[PDB]
């Protein structure tokens, strides 16, 4: 068969790239030192490093490591400082949010005080990484699309951890820090408030998540099929249209009746991805504060199906007949 | 004389005559069918 | 009116005819299906009842 | 109507079957042999869905429900009102999907492109055939498929997961969810980077790939590149759909108990004191 | 919590507000993707009667680098081909076209190229982006099999020449083209092959798209040290057209 | 030398299969034996693709390269 | 039952008499302090896994 | 007013005509369906009651 | 004169007269239907 | 009514014939299945009952 | 003369003649089948 | 007030006309639907109670 | 009726014969399977029952 372009046939290596610069002097804060990995180079670039160190990144790293160690040390102390048991039950341990009886006041350190101190350090860390993403575009003289897309996910992060507990009146509404314990929180949250399937904004979030994954399968596949015409050099195709863009557009035009442009497909991708956490956060913010049972809400608004048949195994079979006796 | 489709006035008249002639037969058949249906199961 | 024939100086007949055919078939199917969803006008069931 | 640059690409040839008997266009759409089979199958399926809706008694799009048969019918054919219409519609849908893929293949052949898109669509066809043909055949009855209803195919999902108590603890479902979330984070990053390169602040010049590579090594210390990102996105999406099919086909025919209990092998490993 | 009227509460208001916003967003997204290829035309080159339900967008300007000027879109089609050797197979619209002469030499069908700028693409420093390896300071093969010196085999099983050099993109550190020296029996001079159309093995390099007799008509670059965008498009389209035009059995139904 | 790396990864896969069957004869269950088999594969096959495939062929070439690295240092 | 759900069930439910129901019986209610939360729902889920 | 015709110096007739053609049918279908959801104006049930 | 579409004054006048004729005919048919329906089953 | 042949000055027979060929067979298959899905007009069940 | 397909006046009349002759052979067969079905199992 | 005509020196009439038409129809539909949700102003239900 | 040969002036026989063969075989297989899906017309069950 013809070459498919998933793995590079032959690799070439030269002097390491140190990056572009302008009057903002980005070189002063960049680390010196690079590496090369030939295992990764079969798929993408092989160069590793360098990285930029500002104050936002340093503060984010320090405060995020603090959160990690308060959780990790609390988990270790819960087990009696037993390392083999610590390893055995790693997926099951967690740092639990406070009890409902304390409201929005400060709880005892044994019952959620360490959870609140660690939550304040994770908050600070996340907002600092976002200020770094905005500053680097400003310093690079580019648009701020990356920062906006990151703030879209930060919106749902803050709704889950900060806004909804305050509007509900209890710190006990927050998510625990654990692997399995956080999945139990998801199931219990869905059960407690009826059925989360019948929340319309949950359905919209699912729509946009499905749409975003369908679009990277379509966009990745389309770009890999026009790489024999230079289609992976997208910016120059935007500035000077070539045959790769024409064939890529005509494929979808002949397939489903409409198509996009080289620049305009990325706007579609940006919006579908961004719309998932926005609708998700709007849906989460309305639960408990407005609607308490989503299935009864669906029955009220007439989109709940009805079934005619009966319930029970003996309406369909017999216990002896299911055993072969 | 405005024209987006490239047709002339005379061509448009000739086309419209046949279009209306073919539209009247469809209506006559539908009227007969509706009369037969009303005689079997009235609805008013 | 006498000037309605000028509608073909704006719309192309080739697209209009296809659209009208699709619309007419869909409307006929919708009505024939709506009649079958009732009890008084379902002729398949009426033929069974007068059996 | 054609685009300004489309006429020179509309040539004859490149069909798998049919020759020039179906080699033409209707509006923007291309038709071939597989365009005639797609139209037939899809129209028959939709008309049968609406006839079933008329016989059910409601035309509300939220409440239409066409369901598979009872388990007592096994792998045989049921009466058309008690679940046979579902079987016919399933056959029609399989035919329509396969015809769509084979039509994309012919369009690719005519344009002189690679065949990546039909191959990617084959993965989604495989996840659907696992849900309505493979798991039901293995489990022994067609009644294990999900119903065709906008709000009734979510009830099926809910009941099928609680039939294994706590579905989050399924090992292959955890891999599939991770793949989904990673594809969305990578799509967001790629779109943002390209748009920020092509749309600078007012009064500035546009940027090139060097600038994009630099921003990402400054941000996180690594850059996959302009060619690697598309390979990685495709691989992530295809891995997401493959692992989804696995998570469902093991839940029924391979495992019967709750999914948390499956983790017991880790909890009682002989090394632990 | 209370309702405003009937069953209308805060969730319903939020849902309808999102409905309106999403309709406006769909309008914006569809309008943004109409900056190339419009207005629509018929199969005779005239403006079509139908232009669709969405109007065209207003204008945007791009300020290009290295003093190349400004680009305003939507605008006139500057990449349009002038004299295409094609013939209609029907009197109306919706039917295919037939080549008048040699489709591979005339650049039609899957061999079509777009009239791009006649200058090479530049990197950040203002230098040509794709350079032969024999002039690229510091570059070497770090992994894989080196194809230099291996013979090249065509799609029908003929040896046409030897690989002499490789052309690389130095900014992204990637091989873009392979340079082939032809034997006198199969032509004269040097030709280029894009990397995505070859399979490099241990003893040979395989190009399946075209046959041996097609290797003399591959377009040739003007300078031996740089290639412009127009030449790139004509070279890549020539190889792409062979997947359909190399043999008469590739064009007929496979059945 | 990507062909020696793939060979070394395959000897790791084969050692993993053998680790599963051996623990099962001694009393362990399949999944317990297969977790240990996966680690044997990844640790040992990885180690052998660094060590064995990194003893690349060169003979007096190896010597001079090393004696010249020993000249870089000395003035570094 | 191989989960991280509370191991407090079977003692508050089958030895003492605590409420197992957690659901609100209206689409919109005014939430008061002392009403069931998701923490109680997890204990009920542990009891149901035991069942 | 006597100068309403100048609306065609602002809007393109083709796009307006297509939009109005869609809008009128959708409005008529909506009204005909709203009448069928009441008790006093559903003619299909009225025909069965008087049969 | 101001013109965003490309037509002239005379073309706009001629188009508007033919549009108004069809609008009045449609309204008359609707009026007759509404009066018959009111007679059959009055509202208000 | 005598000028209907002019329809072939608008539409090419090659497209129209394949559209009609798809449409006719689709209709036939549907009516046979709508008939096969009733009690009164299923001719396979009638032969079993009348036997 | 208006012609989007390129056919002349006589070619269209020939094609129409043959088309309408197959419409009558299909309609007659359908009518006989419907008569037999109605005699077998009436529906009105 | 005499100088309100200069609003067309700021806004493009083609955009404003489309926006105004959509806004007006949507507002009228919302008001008509809000009236039908009450009991004292629902004319379909008023007609039934007066017969 | 005597001019039906002209169908070969519109459609190429080479591409028509293959499609006709595929259609005929698929239709025959579908009908045989539909007969096998019943009780009265399943000839494999009848031989077992009769003997
Ligand atoms: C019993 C289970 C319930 C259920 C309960 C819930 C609950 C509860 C929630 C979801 C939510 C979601 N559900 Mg649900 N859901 C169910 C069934 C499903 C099914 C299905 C059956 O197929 C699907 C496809 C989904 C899918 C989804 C997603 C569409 C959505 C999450 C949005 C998002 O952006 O996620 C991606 C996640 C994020 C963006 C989180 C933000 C991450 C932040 C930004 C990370 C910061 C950095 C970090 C701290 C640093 C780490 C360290 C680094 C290495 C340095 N659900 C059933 C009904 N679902 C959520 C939602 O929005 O509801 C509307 C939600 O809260
Ligand atoms: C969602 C995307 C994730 C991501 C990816 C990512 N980051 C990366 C990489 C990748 C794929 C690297 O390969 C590169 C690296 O070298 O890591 C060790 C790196 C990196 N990301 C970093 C930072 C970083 N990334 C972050 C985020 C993320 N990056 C996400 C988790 C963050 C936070 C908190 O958001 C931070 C602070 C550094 C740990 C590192 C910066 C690279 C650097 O400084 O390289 C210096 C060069 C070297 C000499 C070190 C290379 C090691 C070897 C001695 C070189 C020889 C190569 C060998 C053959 C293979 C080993 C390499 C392996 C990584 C395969
Ligand atoms: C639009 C919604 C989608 C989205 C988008 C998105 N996420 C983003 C962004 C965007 C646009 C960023 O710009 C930002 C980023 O930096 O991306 C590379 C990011 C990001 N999204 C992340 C996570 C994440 N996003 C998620 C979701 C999503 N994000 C959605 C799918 C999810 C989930 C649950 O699905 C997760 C888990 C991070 C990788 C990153 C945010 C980085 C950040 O804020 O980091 C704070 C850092 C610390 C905690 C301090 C460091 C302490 C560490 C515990 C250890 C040391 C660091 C080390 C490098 C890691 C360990 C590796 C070792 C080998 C060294
Ligand atoms: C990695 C796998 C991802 C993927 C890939 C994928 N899908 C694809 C492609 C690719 C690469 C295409 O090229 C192709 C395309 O053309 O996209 C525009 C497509 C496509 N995938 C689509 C949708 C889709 N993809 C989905 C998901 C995914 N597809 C994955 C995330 C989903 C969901 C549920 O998440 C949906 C809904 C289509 C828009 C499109 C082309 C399918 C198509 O048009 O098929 C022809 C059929 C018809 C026009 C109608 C058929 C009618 C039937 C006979 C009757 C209907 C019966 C049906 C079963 C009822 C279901 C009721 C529900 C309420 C349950
Ligand atoms: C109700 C109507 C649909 C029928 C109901 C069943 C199907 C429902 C599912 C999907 C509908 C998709 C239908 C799209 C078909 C398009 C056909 C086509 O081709 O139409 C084009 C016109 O269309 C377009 O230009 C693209 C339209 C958008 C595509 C779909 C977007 C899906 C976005 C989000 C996901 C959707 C989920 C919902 C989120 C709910 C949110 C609350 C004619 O050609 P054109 O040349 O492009 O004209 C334009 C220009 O050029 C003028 O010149
Ligand atoms: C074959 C068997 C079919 C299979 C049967 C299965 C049934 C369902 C499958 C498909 C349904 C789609 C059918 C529509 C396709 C029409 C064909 C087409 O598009 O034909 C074009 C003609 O255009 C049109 O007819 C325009 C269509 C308008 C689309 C609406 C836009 C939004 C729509 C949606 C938004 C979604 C948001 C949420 C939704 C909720 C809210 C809607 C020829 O184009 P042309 O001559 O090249 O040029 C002209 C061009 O520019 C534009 O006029
Ligand atoms: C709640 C959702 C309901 C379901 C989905 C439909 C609504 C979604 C939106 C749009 C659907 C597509 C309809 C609009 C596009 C059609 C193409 C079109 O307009 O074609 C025109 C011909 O038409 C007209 O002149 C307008 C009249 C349209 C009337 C049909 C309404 C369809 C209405 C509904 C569907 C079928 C009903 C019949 C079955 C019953 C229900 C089961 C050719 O002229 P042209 O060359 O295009 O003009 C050039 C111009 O473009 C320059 O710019
Ligand atoms: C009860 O409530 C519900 C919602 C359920 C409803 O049922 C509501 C229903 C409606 C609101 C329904 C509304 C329906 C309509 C508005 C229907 C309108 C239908 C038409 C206007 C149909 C017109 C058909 C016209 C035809 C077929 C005319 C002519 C065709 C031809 C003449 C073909 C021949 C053409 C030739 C030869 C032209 C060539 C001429 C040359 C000169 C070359
Ligand atoms: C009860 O509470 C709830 C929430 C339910 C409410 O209902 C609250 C509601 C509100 C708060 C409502 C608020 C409503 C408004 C603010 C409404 C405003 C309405 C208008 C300003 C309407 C303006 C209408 C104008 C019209 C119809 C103009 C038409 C003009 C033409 C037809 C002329 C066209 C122009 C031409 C031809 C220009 C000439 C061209 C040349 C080239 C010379
Ligand atoms: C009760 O509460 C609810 C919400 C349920 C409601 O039902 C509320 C409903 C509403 C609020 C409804 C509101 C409805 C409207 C405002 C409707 C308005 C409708 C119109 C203005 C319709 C106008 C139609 C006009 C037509 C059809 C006119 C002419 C057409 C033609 C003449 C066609 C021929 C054209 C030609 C030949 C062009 C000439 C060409 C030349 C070149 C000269
Ligand atoms: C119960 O209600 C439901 C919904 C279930 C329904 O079933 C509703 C159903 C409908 C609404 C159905 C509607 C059905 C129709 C509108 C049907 C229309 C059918 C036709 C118009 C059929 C036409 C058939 C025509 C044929 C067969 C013509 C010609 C055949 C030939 C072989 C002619 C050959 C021609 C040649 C050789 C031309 C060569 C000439 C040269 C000069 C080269
Ligand atoms: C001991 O061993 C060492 C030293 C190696 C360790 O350190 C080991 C460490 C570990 C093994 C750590 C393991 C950690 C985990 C398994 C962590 C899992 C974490 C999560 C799943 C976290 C989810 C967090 C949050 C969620 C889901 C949503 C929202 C949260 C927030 C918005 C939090 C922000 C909180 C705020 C704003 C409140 C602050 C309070 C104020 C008063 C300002
Ligand atoms: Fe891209």
């Amino acid at each position: 068969p013809e070459y498919q372009n998933i793995f590079t046939q032959v690799q070439v290596q030269g002097p390491a790239e140190l990056g572009v610069d302008n009057e903002n002097n980005l070189t002063e804060e960049r680390t010196t030192g690079t590496g090369f990995s030939q295992l990764i180079g079969w798929i993408g670039n092989a160069q590793l490093g360098p990285i930029y160190l500002g104050w936002f990144g340093i503060i984010s790293l320090v405060t995020g490591t603090l959160w990690f160690n308060i959780v990790g040390f609390n988990m270790l102390s819960q087990v009696g400082y037993s390392i083999p048991e610590f390893i055995r039950q790693l997926f099951w341990l967690a740092l639990e949010p406070p009890s409902p009886e304390y409201g929005l006041r400060m709880p005892p350190l044994d019952d959620g005080g360490w959870f609140i101190i660690a939550s304040f350090f994770l908050l600070v860390s996340v907002i600092s990484w976002w200020l770094r993403t905005y500053q680097l575009a400003e310093m690079h003289k580019m648009g701020k699309h990356v920062a906006w897309a990151f703030a879209a996910a930060i919106w749902l992060f803050l709704v889950l951890g900060l806004f909804r507990p305050i509007l509900m009146g209890s710190w006990s509404e927050a998510v625990p820090y654990g692997i399995f314990p956080h999945l139990d929180w998801t199931t219990a949250f869905s059960i407690r408030y009826g059925n989360l399937y019948y929340n319309p904004f949950h359905a919209l979030s699912i729509v946009f998540l499905y749409g975003s994954v369908l679009l990277f399968a379509m966009h990745g596949a389309t770009i890999l099929a026009v790489t024999r015409f230079g289609g992976d050099r997208e910016l120059e195709q935007i500035y000077d249209r070539g045959t790769a863009s024409e064939r890529a557009g005509l494929f979808w035009r002949w397939t489903m009746g409409f198509n996009a442009t080289m620049e305009g497909i990325h706007r579609w991708a940006w919006w579908f991805a961004v719309l998932t956490p926005i609708t998700g956060g709007i849906g989460i913010l309305l639960t408990g504060t407005v609607v308490d049972n989503w299935f009864l809400w669906a029955v009220e608004h007439n989109f709940a199906p009805d079934y005619t048949q009966d319930y029970g195994y003996e309406a369909y079979t017999t216990y002896d007949g299911f055993l072969g006796r | 004389d405005l024209s987006f489709t490239g047709l002339t006035d005379e061509q448009a008249q000739e086309l419209h005559s046949v279009y209306m002639s073919g539209l009247w037969l469809f209506s006559a058949v539908a009227v007969v069918a509706h009369l037969a249906t009303f005689i079997w199961r009235p609805w008013f | 009116m006498s000037k309605f024939y000028k509608i073909w100086l704006i719309f192309d007949p080739r697209r209009v005819f296809v659209a009208q055919g699709v619309f007419l078939f869909l409307l006929a199917a919708m009505i024939h299906l709506v009649l079958l969803s009732t009890e008084h006008f379902n002729w398949f069931e009426l033929a069974a009842a007068n059996a | 109507a054609l685009l300004s640059f489309e006429r020179k690409y509309r040539v004859r040839g490149g069909t798998l079957i049919g020759g020039d008997l179906f080699d033409f266009w209707v509006g923007p759409f291309y038709v071939g042999f597989f365009g005639v089979t797609t139209a037939f199958f899809a129209l028959l399926g939709t008309i049968l869905i609406f006839w079933g809706a008329s016989q059910q008694g409601t035309f509300n799009p939220w409440l239409i429900n066409i369901a598979p048969p009872d388990l007592s019918y096994g792998l045989g054919m049921a009466p058309l009102m008690e679940g046979g219409l579902w079987q016919i519609i399933t056959i029609c849908a399989i035919g329509a999907f396969v015809s769509w893929a084979l039509r994309e293949v012919e369009i690719c052949r005519k344009l002189g492109m690679g065949y990546h898109v039909p191959f990617a669509f084959s993965v989604a066809i495989f996840a659907y055939v696992t849900l309505v043909v493979f798991r039901p055949l293995l489990m022994g009855a067609w009644g294990h498929g999900f119903p065709y209803g906008i709000w009734s195919h979510l009830d099926w999902v809910s009941n099928t997961g609680y039939a294994y108590l706590h579905f989050h603890y399924n090992p292959a479902h955890m891999l599939a969810v991770t793949f989904f979330f990673t594809t969305t984070l990578a799509l967001a990053l790629h779109g943002a980077l390209v748009l920020s390169a092509a749309n600078p602040p007012k009064g500035e010049e546009v940027k090139g790939p060097d600038n994009e590579d630099t921003f990402f090594r400054d941000f996180i210390g690594y850059s996959i590149g302009t060619l690697g990102i598309h390979r990685v996105g495709l691989l992530l999406a295809l891995n997401a759909g493959f692992w989804s099919a696995v998570c469902i086909i093991i839940s029924g025919p391979v495992w019967t108990k709750g999914w948390p209990e499956w983790w017991n092998w880790w909890l009682e490993m002989p090394i632990w004191p | 919590e209370e309702t405003f009227f009937g069953n209308f509460d805060l969730a319903s208001l939020s849902l309808w507000l999102f409905y309106g916003f999403f309709a406006l967003l769909i309008y914006y997204l569809q309008t943004e993707n109409m900056r190339e290829g419009y207005p629509l035309e018929d199969e005779d080159g005239n403006t079509a009667a139908n232009q669709g339900p969405f109007p065209l967008p207003k204008e945007k300007t791009f300020k290009l680098q290295h003093g190349r000027g400004e680009l305003t879109l939507p605008g006139e089609d500057v990449q349009r081909r002038d004299n295409l050797a094609l013939r209609k197979t029907a009197h109306g619209n919706g039917f295919p076209m037939e080549p008048t002469g040699d489709p591979m030499l005339d650049g039609v069908g899957p061999a079509s190229w777009s009239k791009r700028r006649d200058v090479p693409e530049l990197d950040a420093h203002g230098h040509p982006k794709i350079v032969p390896m024999s002039a690229a300071e510091g570059f070497g093969v770090s992994a894989g099999t080196d194809p230099r010196g291996l013979p090249v085999m065509a799609g029908d099983g003929e040896i046409v020449g030897l690989v002499s050099d490789m052309w690389i993109d130095e900014a992204e550190q990637l091989v873009r083209y392979l340079e082939l020296e032809l034997d006198p029996e199969w032509g004269d001079g040097k030709r280029l092959v894009q990397r995505q159309m070859v399979r490099i093995k241990s003893d040979r390099v395989k190009v399946r798209s075209i046959y041996g007799k097609h290797f003399k008509n591959v377009p040739k670059t003007k300078s031996p040290n740089q290639v412009t965008l127009l030449e790139e498009d004509k070279i890549m389209a020539y190889y792409a057209g062979g997947t359909l035009y190399a043999d008469e059995s590739r064009l007929e139904p496979q059945l | 030398d990507m062909t020696c790396t793939i060979t070394c990864w395959g000897i790791g896969v084969l050692l993993g299969i053998m680790t599963t069957v051996g623990l099962m004869v001694v009393g362990w269950s399949f999944l317990q034996g297969a977790f240990m088999g996966v680690l044997a594969w990844l640790i040992v096959g990885g180690v052998l693709a660094v060590a064995v495939c990194g003893k690349d062929n060169a003979e007096q070439i190896r010597a001079e390269m090393a004696a010249a690295r020993e000249r870089v240092r000395g003035a570094t | 039952q191989f989960t991280s759900l509370p191991s407090d069930a079977l003692y508050q439910y089958l030895l003492n008499y605590e409420q197992i129901a957690v659901h609100d019986l209206e689409s919109r209610v005014e939430t008061l302090p002392g009403d069931p939360t998701w923490q109680n729902t997890e204990r009920t889920y542990s009891l149901m896994n035991y069942f």
